[PDB]
């Protein structure tokens, strides 16, 4: 058969992976501009919304250095590639959870829907990559809000999870933070309830 | 904004490195035990950043002076970026991350005994130029020895990542040196079962490339998953 | 005093480098033109110092402790030195020096531009033991570009200079580390005609002698000149 | 035939030999002992003779990071092998030529007479390695002095060198420095009254 | 004017011939005894000669009409011009002189019995394309013999000389042709030490680049030292 | 480590380059335009001199079928890499040694200084290529003048020459030919006074 | 890198392991002198305490052919290798669980503090080392004491292991046994609150 050039092949993101992509974090100085958990700026179009989180081990134990990658579609259902500092709105985030409390946070907006390849609607999510001490290869998963019930029902990528009790572990869980809207998202990396991970 | 025009080649999963590999210990507790649930590839997966606009330093890619001189060995760390195809990748964003001389990170978490640099952070990032190409200046890093078995050394390494032109394509990797004893032996290189895919994480020592007097070289090619169209969809 | 009781294998002079090797340019000059004067082993030529009664410091042989701590990788070297016989060599004078982990010397002479560690000398010495053991601890040293061709680096390298009993055993020579690439590219390395020979000079790395949380270990023996009594003389 | 452990391989000394042997040259502080180029201490017994020379290579150029290690006898024709810091004379010492003028020296006596492995006196004679960037394997030669004539004309070691004339390049010249018996030996490497380099 | 903007690649002094090569007599009285002093590259070494303006004739590179028709095989010698980089080398300079048929030259100073032919000059000049590519046409020289050993034979060859971007590449080398069994006796051809760096200078019958009924052709690939950017200097 | 395609090796011009390289010289017609000894025309701006000298093996004897190849800065210190015979000024030429008297000339201006790579100025030099029968990779030279002393002190160029004595070898002899500024050159391949040639 | 011998492989003591090392066990008669469970005479200095547990599999299921091996220092803190049936007290001991009930004990008494190699102060424990059918390498462990939640705090060992919870499966509950005092120290093999194993 044809065999094509191999990728090269993924190794973890270490403990320290925080001084090369959370210089906050990693208690070091920043340059002029770092790629962040701001999504929004406050002027941006759409409903605001605060995302927060845990990520938990096999054994329910915090792991308190994750870090994530989040690209989602802006409140118009369009994804804007363009990163820039300026832009009242990027489609691209980045987020570390805390060495104590081992909390994530985001700040943007609600996503509008996007169509498929086959032109089917998809119910309102980011798409989250996870990084970490332990994981060889990153984790991809998806985020989606539980006041989306109805479109929720009709994805076409939730509707391919063959069980339907696997499929709650994806739908985000809407609150208020300081009476702000907040949807609180833990991912359960092994054994009970443990989150639907993707390939693609 | 972006659309959906491109296809990317399934990666292979047996090249890569499983989830569960026992010796590094701490993926014990950290690889789902379901199989992961394959989907299409749609518009939320075949776009990515384009990070063109970033506003780069002037140092960004030169830890000998990002951060008086940093002590240990001078050394250039170029490649290009290509796709499975052997496409460049232009404008792409490649960060790297690494210890200094000693073996020692400039993270509050590292407790190894090897002292800090005062003139050395170790942080770099660069954008590809129109030809796929990348380079950083800095100084080779030490093996740090890590509680995995008792007397487990990490072989020198450089952490890096790579954007490429979609979330399907973003990588997180390490690069070895050319020779290092420890390769062989550290349980997170071994978490890849296949030897060959082994070496395609090896940086070759790049005589070509170094400027006499004054630093080495070494050569790091990178593939990211291979771009298509889309056909008959 | 000394007395005329043994008898020392005569040399091999093709194991040895040989005094002219014009890769190595300065051997140009510096090569006797004419043949070496073989003569008959006398008192004068089997007989050298004692340096048991040498008053050595207590860190004469830690080079960590002996110039804060000195940046860059913790190793130990340890080995033994034997005769050809397999013999152990006892209470033998064994010195070394080296650059520091960016390849800077403290020397006057050096004028590279890698900077000097304000913790670090760069000597040691020690006295082998009964069984004929030595060690050291130290920072491994980096490669350095001399001026010979225009991109010229020896390998990363230990200077070692070994007594023996007699001045007919006395040897300077160098230590390499397992697996470095520029070993075979270097010039003074190649002096040496047989690739055995060269094998002889590298330390191997060893895990057994690490300090596991602390410093690696590299094992480098040294074999002198066989040592035999006199017979119907 | 029989084949023994073959012995380590020698190499160049370099161009910074002075950092491991000879401290003050490197311009170095010195360790509380160090083995250096005063074999005797004034008191003594024996004639007290300054050794001194320069070195030249090939082109007639001086040779300024040249490393030298002696080994004698006392006055007494006895080799004191047990070095001791304490004692009167040692048999072994050390010297390096200046960066500068490209000279060394040494302070010691005349050596006594010693026989050969067959009973026969030698001429008083002080043995010589000499290291240095260039020289692979370290050069071996003998000192002798032009005022032991009658002794050098009998030596069995000098009786070896089939040419008369290379004998010559062995000889030391006596003269005075300070109003001191001092003998110069000059060592030329290559070319042009090429001095006698020994293997044993 | 000329700008230093380039450097290139060391020269590896074991792959061409040494100086001293005593079977290649003449070469013992005229070889430097002292090492090559190294220096760095600077615009005095970096730039050189361009000849796009040199006002060729029109039949500079067909030494069948630039002196009837000359006696002997006649062939097309067709190559292209590359840096050791693989980049192609436009608008050089590429000459070239041969004896004729019978291995006699049109000098002076060649005695030998072999007659000289009336139509043919022997010397060609031709500048390369936009991508590296020249060719001239010529009639395939004959063997020649030399004062060297008593019965020292010259393989049938063409002198060439090439000019590249700078005087840093500039070479002068000979072409040598396929099967020619004298090739591994010749002196001049064994000056070269390396029997992979013999197979460089070996031009391989090109069917393919013939005219049929006309002349057959010969490729001839030519390597210069690669250029690359200055970095970090 | 990484490997490039070889360059192509080098061979002797041999003792007939004259036919490709210098056509009168052969005894040759020449073509329309041909890369001579004359780098300047009457009417270029510098100082107008003569270059001359002789080419000597190991044994002293002249080489009588040496070539030789020529680069150097106009009077501005700027090299001018566009040939052209139109020009009043080349940068480049060719010359070669008479199969009798066995000596070269060249026509050219003084050249003014260059900088090297880190911004320090040269003194005013020739550099010079020479290739011959005998001679299996061409030997690469600096000429430099006896009337620049005070700038030759300074040359970092001339300065990498370890040994003082040798960088004379690289000075050309102000004289005068004809009532004109000339400089004599002699090259000495190898033996007494051999002449250095660079690596680079 | 050097290589040494290799140590020889392990394997599981199997099924009948009391005939070689629980003679009375096995139920076969006993030598004169055997190696048991009892460490402590009546007339031992320090705490007398006695030890009882049970070990479980992945199934929460005894392991009823487990074979224990245990090393501990005396009440001064002192380790006692010339073992002798005629001392007070041994650090050494044995024991197994029974194919019934499928418990073990030991007769013993509280261990003083150790230092570590650094020269900081371990919590009392005692080593544990466990052997049995189904185990090809044994599995070593610690026990300390719930009444020495203070020295606990600061164990070095202790200390090591990442996961607060996973400390407290090292720590036995102190109980009464015919009114003496005794600790409950029970062995999780596999699973829900499996038992900390370490490697040295
Ligand atoms: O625990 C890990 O996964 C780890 C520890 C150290 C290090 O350098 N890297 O790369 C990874
Ligand atoms: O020129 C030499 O011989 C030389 C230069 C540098 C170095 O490190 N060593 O060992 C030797
Ligand atoms: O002496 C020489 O170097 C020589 C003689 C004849 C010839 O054809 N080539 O090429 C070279
Ligand atoms: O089940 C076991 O592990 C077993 C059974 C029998 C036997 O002889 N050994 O050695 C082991
Ligand atoms: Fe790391
Ligand atoms: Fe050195
Ligand atoms: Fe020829
Ligand atoms: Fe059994």
């Amino acid at each position: 058969p044809i065999e094509l050039l191999p990728e090269t092949p993924s190794q973890t993101a270490g403990p320290y992976v925080h001084i090369g992509l959370a210089l906050e974090a990693a208690g070091n100085p920043t340059r002029d501009q770092e790629i962040w958990n701001r999504l929004a700026k406050p002027d941006a179009p759409g409903e605001h919304i605060l995302l927060l989180g845990q990520v938990y081990d096999g054994n329910g134990h915090l792991v308190r250095d994750s870090f994530l990658e989040v690209w989602q579609a802006d409140a118009n259902g369009e994804y804007q590639d363009a990163y820039n500092l300026e832009n009242a709105f990027n489609s691209f985030g980045r987020t570390a959870t805390t060495f104590d409390a081992g909390e994530w946070t985001l700040h943007t907006v609600k996503p509008g829907v996007v169509n498929n390849a086959a032109g089917v609607p998809m119910a309102p999510h980011i798409n989250i990559s996870l990084f970490a001490r332990g994981i060889n290869i990153h984790l991809h998963t998806r985020l989606y809000f539980d006041d989306e019930a109805q479109a929720n029902a009709k994805c076409p990528v939730l509707n391919l999870i063959e069980q339907p009790q696997r499929r709650e572990t994806l739908i985000a869980k809407r609150c208020e933070v300081d009476g702000k809207t907040a949807y609180r998202f833990d991912i359960r990396i092994q054994g009970e309830g443990e989150t639907v991970f993707f390939d693609f | 904004p972006a659309q959906d025009n491109s296809r990317f080649v399934i990666r292979d999963r047996n090249w890569h490195p499983k989830a569960l590999t026992p010796d590094y210990k701490t993926s014990i507790a950290r690889s789902p035990r379901q199989a992961l649930v394959s989907i299409p590839q749609s518009i939320s997966e075949t776009t990515g950043p384009n990070f063109s606009h970033l506003g780069f330093g002037a140092h960004d890619h030169d830890l000998l002076l990002n951060f008086g001189l940093p002590i240990g060995e001078r050394i250039i760390v170029a490649g290009r970026v290509v796709d499975q195809y052997g496409k460049p990748v232009p404008n792409t964003l490649v960060e790297m991350w690494q210890a200094n001389a000693g073996g020692r990170y400039r993270h509050k978490n590292d407790r190894y005994l090897a002292p800090l640099d005062p003139n050395f952070g170790g942080v770099g990032r660069c954008l590809t130029d129109s030809d796929g190409y990348y380079s950083f200046r800095t100084i080779k890093p030490g093996p740090y020895p890590w509680r995995n078995g008792p007397n487990d050394w990490r072989p020198a390494h450089i952490h890096f990542g790579i954007s490429g032109p979609s979330i399907a394509t973003k990588l997180i990797t390490q690069l070895y040196f050319e020779g290092d004893p420890l390769i062989p032996m550290c349980p997170i290189v071994k978490s890849i079962a296949n030897p060959e895919a082994v070496q395609q994480l090896i940086a070759k020592l790049d005589m070509n490339n170094a400027n006499p007097m004054d630093c080495l070289a070494y050569r790091f090619d990178i593939v990211l998953r291979g771009q298509r169209k889309t056909h008959f969809e």
